[PDB]
């Protein structure tokens, strides 16, 4: 878990605005710069996976999800949903329409959904924590710091940010190393080829 | 026996000498990676840094077949 | 959903001109601007998916719809519409007629149209909402961003607008895996060609 | 449809001319050069189709078209005419005569003409309203503003067109993928070669 | 039965390596690719950064005939 602080007093020092009066930059847009941030890293490395198991009826006819990302698995009474939309086809095969952050099934059919998606559990306060491996702090800190370099402030901003985007591509290496070690096999051969 | 069965070991399969930061899940790029029509989806920017290195793994059928 | 706010505010922040009594850049301009790059972002990318389904007759031949960007299915009677045109051909094959967001059908037969199309929502209003996901807020700022760049404010705006169009490209790289991740099949393989 | 004020706006905006008192350079030049950019705009892109459906007889010999840019189909009582001509052949094969925006068959043979062909609708007023799909309209600016920027007003104004015309060609692109997405077919493969 | 399966699936069909951020509905760019008359419509600046890495998926029909 990552604490919101350490991110803020990192992102304050690199910016050459550690000072508590002055505060150049206000901790709202802190805040939603931390958001975009969060929404970047857990879109890029599919951090946060959330299972939902509902009841749709006629009566109700939409899951109503909350900070969406993509889905990759959708079950109907245990069984697969294939394709996904978002016209409201009247017939045909049975595919999951998908309205903004609303979830039903375009042939409506009564029954149950079993999605299997993602998530932000996104930030507003600065005493906030942010549940996130640690690892991840680096990749927070010079994700948002690229967002705010951007500001005219000086006639050199952008080759900061051009270093900075390097550091960047270091940190999500370091992440991806770490994403391997925990959720993925240790093995050391393949498989032959079956068919 | 010893040569057929790694004759066919060597075809119908691959081998690969990957970094440890290469791509998230790299035991599930494997088991993609190992079919005969694989769509393996990677992250981003992995394509251009080469830290995956496809070693040549038929470099003894040949051989392997006159013995 | 996106609040027209924060676009503007992040816009402002960019440009040197986020002070609220000078306003050196009118919000009518911001609004068009930010008008011009839904089009742009929802043409590109096919946000968007609309369907009509409505009755064609000899009273009323035609059907407004409303910002189309692009037709990509047309059924009458249930019977696919081959071609398009904007010509009004007398007689021949049956073909879809197309007036600058005005739909019939050229050889005119009394019937039924259901058009899938795509859609702006376009604003109009600083305190409006756009409804997009928020990955799409960069792809906003970025790209509504380099349209002002080039007001001869300053002698070096063409490289800083340079700069923007790789930070906007790297916009719509994400934008693209988001959609991905939404809106496609899950599939780690290919199917047999079948002739 | 897109307002001549809005474009208007933007070129005065573009040029550091947006000065209510002063207007360096006069509305009618500005009109003039929109004018040309429709122009170019409606060749380059066949962007309007008109059909004219008249009758030549021996009292008038010729069909008086209007802002032509191009024949892409003509027939006489639904008999194809095949070749085009504009010196007035005495006998022989049956062929066009265009004489300037004035239609006529060569060998003349009474009857009737059935020509499909393009078609400005050019401006001529400031509060006029130019009708072309709104993703029209960076292309109409960028394309005017390069024919301005020309004038010697600055040392460095010819690296300035250069930016405007990659800009310029981005809108093109732009305007590209907006007419394939509307007028035409949404296929994803070939059919074979019928010999 | 393995070798005749194998090639059979080596041969008409494709492999590829993607990048997660290379085209919108990546599904849908493999449906209308494995057809032999392809006609697929992709993102613009979709053909200058190379985020389709597509693999030599017959490296061993030759080897698999003879075996």
């Amino acid at each position: 878990m990552i604490e919101v602080s350490e991110v803020i007093a990192k992102v304050r020092e690199r910016l050459n605005d550690n000072e508590v009066g002055n505060y150049e930059i206000l901790d709202s847009v802190l805040v939603e710069n931390i958001n975009q941030a969060l929404l970047k890293i857990c879109l890029e490395f599919r951090l946060k996976k959330a299972i939902t198991r509902s009841l749709i009826t006629e009566e109700e006819r939409f899951l109503t999800l909350n900070n969406l990302l993509g889905i990759e698995s959708v079950k109907l009474d245990k069984k697969e949903i294939e394709s996904r939309n978002t016209i409201e086809k009247d017939t045909g095969e049975l595919e999951l329409l998908i309205l903004s952050d609303r979830i039903s099934v375009t042939p409506f059919k009564i029954g149950e959904l079993e999605v299997v998606y993602y998530t932000y559990e996104e930030i507003r306060n600065i005493l906030e924590t942010i549940k996130l491996p640690k690892i991840c702090l680096d990749v927070l800190v010079y994700s948002v710091l690229c967002n705010l370099l951007e500001i005219p402030n000086n006639e050199t901003n952008f080759s900061v940010l051009a270093n900075y985007k390097q550091l960047l591509k270091l940190a999500k290496d370091n992440l991806t190393n770490y994403l391997s070690l925990m959720y993925s096999k240790n093995i050391h051969f393949s498989k032959v080829v079956r068919v | 026996n010893y040569a057929e069965n790694r004759m066919g070991n060597m075809m119908g399969s691959f081998k690969a000498m990957f970094e440890e930061d290469a791509v998230v899940d790299v035991a599930e790029f494997v088991e993609t990676m190992s079919l005969d029509n694989a769509i393996a989806k990677v992250r981003p920017n992995a394509l251009k840094d080469h830290k995956i290195q496809f070693m040549n793994n038929q470099a003894d059928l040949s051989a392997l077949s006159q013995k």
